[PDB]
RNA sequence: CCUCCUAAAGAGUAACGGAGGAGCACGAAGGUUGGCUAAUCCUGGUCGGACAUCAGGAGGUUAGUGCAAUGGCAUAAGCCA
RNA sequence: AGGGCUACACACGUGCUACAAUGGCGCAUACAAAGAGAAGCGACCUCGCGAGAGCAAGCGGACCUCAUAAAGUGCGUCGUAGUCCGGAUUGGAGUCUGCAACUCGACUCCAUGAAGUCGGAAUCGCUAGUAAUCGUGGAUCAGAAUGCCACGGUGAAUACGU
């Protein structure tokens, strides 16, 4: 997940994610932005991830930040 | 006898100030170390047994007493005889100096000790704790021994609560954790 | 002598043989000999008390062994338990690094399931 | 041949009545002296987990008795030397 | 827009890298060919363990750059051990590319160091600068080569016979 120096993340959760923490935790945030990062200011807070067929639930835990917001949402079908 | 003098002096009169006992008769004293390790298995090599009871009688002065199965039948083969471990308890002088030996010097060759629990009592006042994994105390040759070995403690109190259990142990340099 | 890991790694040479604690290897073995003011063609074994003691007590510092081998399952526990792609390819046995599952995986996973 | 019921609280009593065993085993599994006491459960303990050994408590012949059944057994016949 | 064509319990083809001492590792160090390049090659020096970043020369090329070839040779070390072999795997953290590195990039650092001790039946290429082996360049292309095309170094064995 290599990046350099400068974490990124489509506009869309920059401005969803941050409007969520002053309006307060309620429905999960509808977004395809899997490839962004996951912030500190999202631990709590519930969003929609999009997989391939519908989106899916995520607990944005404390650990669970420097990561991607999409590698919390397998895509593939095995068995 | 160093814990053993401490517990007269340093020890008693803390708990006679704290739990208030009328007479010296009735501070919970300490109630011989037991000691276990149930070596187990036997039926496979056989050998692994007196490693068990030779390393029993190194932390213990005193020879091991290899046990014997009772119930036989199991998920597993045993029998009436059936040798699985070497309990070996201690007595006052070898028990203080033994529980003195431990958490001076057993407790301290941890593993990776970072607090003790402070549940491991029973309910009438007596506490056991198995150290998961002989700390290769005092063994011949530490690094010229047998395969690990492992093995099981029981504190025994004669504490009328496991509250006061508390208490005593801990009155010591017993470790514990919070 | 023991060093670290009670390991006796003697009868070779100071660096490859230092290898041998669980935590270090080339680098940190070759290294370690700086501050402990050690050569490299020196036998562990002959090596006077002095020379095993510096060893030790530099290698004191750096991460090794138990808490090693221990704490690194710390880290893929995490992820196991935390429900992220990586830690989901261990409990899977498949090849986390991204790797090819539809042949050649022998190492991963196990060998051969037919 | 042995045990229990049938067998009407002494003994005994039938059926091609209802049930189950013997045709042995032990130089110790005999003798004696000395000592010991189960089963099962709960609580707590390296690996010991349904159940291996350890500590405590409840419990009390529900254990065991060389092999059927009945009767007997703690002063133990039960168990150890 | 996101994802899938990179899925897996499997089987077959083509390859790459080892199973070591005709080797590994250290240090020193001799020789080549063919090529490539203004949205490109990029020196020099500053720093960074390194990938790489900063400044910025030179070249649109028998001037510059890519770009101190490898095997090898001298010495030293290892001593035949799953071993200083071999490197898969995985963990921690980074460099750069690009909106964009989860799925699914290449590479660097430290640690970890598996299988593997030359492979059944069967089967493939190669008759000389060939086989074998050792490095080097390019097209594609932002960035993902063990692949494809091309270049040179060293350098065999054997062929009665149908
Ligand atoms: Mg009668
Ligand atoms: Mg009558
Ligand atoms: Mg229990
Ligand atoms: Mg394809
Ligand atoms: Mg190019
Ligand atoms: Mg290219």
């Amino acid at each position: 997940r290599s990046l350099k120096k400068g974490p990124f993340i489509d506009l869309h959760l920059l401005k969803k994610v941050e409007k969520a923490v002053e309006s307060g935790d309620k429905k999960p945030l509808r977004t395809w932005s899997r490839r962004s990062t996951i912030f500190p200011n999202m631990i709590g807070l519930t969003i929609a991830v999009h997989n391939g067929r519908q989106h899916v639930p995520v607990f944005v835990t404390d650990e669970m930040v420097g990561h991607k917001l999409g590698e919390f949402a397998p895509t593939r079908t095995y068995r | 006898a160093k814990l053993h003098d401490y517990y007269k002096d340093e020890v008693v009169k803390k708990l006679m100030t704290e739990f208030n006992y009328n007479s010296v008769m009735q501070v919970p004293r300490v109630e011989k170390i037991t000691l276990n390790m149930g070596v187990g298995e036997a039926i496979a090599d056989k050998k692994l047994l007196d490693n068990a009871a030779a390393d029993l009688a190194a932390i213990s002065g005193q020879k091991p007493l290899i046990t014997k199965a009772r119930k036989s039948v199991a998920g597993f083969k045993i029998r009436q005889g059936y040798p699985i471990g070497c309990k070996v308890t201690l007595r006052g002088e070898r028990m203080w100096e033994f529980f003195e030996r431990l958490i001076t010097i057993a407790v301290p060759r941890i593993r990776d000790f970072r607090g003790l629990s402070a549940k491991s009592f029973d309910g009438r006042g007596n506490y056991s704790m198995g150290v998961r994994e002989q700390i290769i105390f005092p063994e011949i040759d530490y690094d010229k021994v047998d395969r690990v070995r492992g093995l099981d403690i029981t504190i025994t109190t004669t504490a009328k609560s496991d509250e006061e259990g508390r208490a005593l142990l801990a009155a010591f340099d017993f470790p514990f954790r919070k | 002598a023991r060093i670290a890991g009670i390991n006796i790694p003697d009868h070779k040479h100071a660096v490859i043989a230092l290898t041998s604690i669980y935590g270090v290897g080339k680098t940190r073995s070759k290294a370690i000999l700086a501050a402990a003011g050690i050569a490299e063609d020196v036998k562990i074994s002959e090596l006077s008390e002095g020379q095993i003691d510096t060893l030790r007590d530099e290698v004191a510092k750096f991460v090794v062994e138990g808490d090693l081998r221990r704490e690194i399952s710390m880290s893929i526990k995490r992820l196991m338990d935390l429900g992220c792609y990586r830690g989901l390819r261990h409990r899977r046995g498949l090849p986390v690094r991204g790797q090819r599952t539809k042949t050649n995986a022998r190492t991963r996973k196990g060998p051969r399931k037919p």
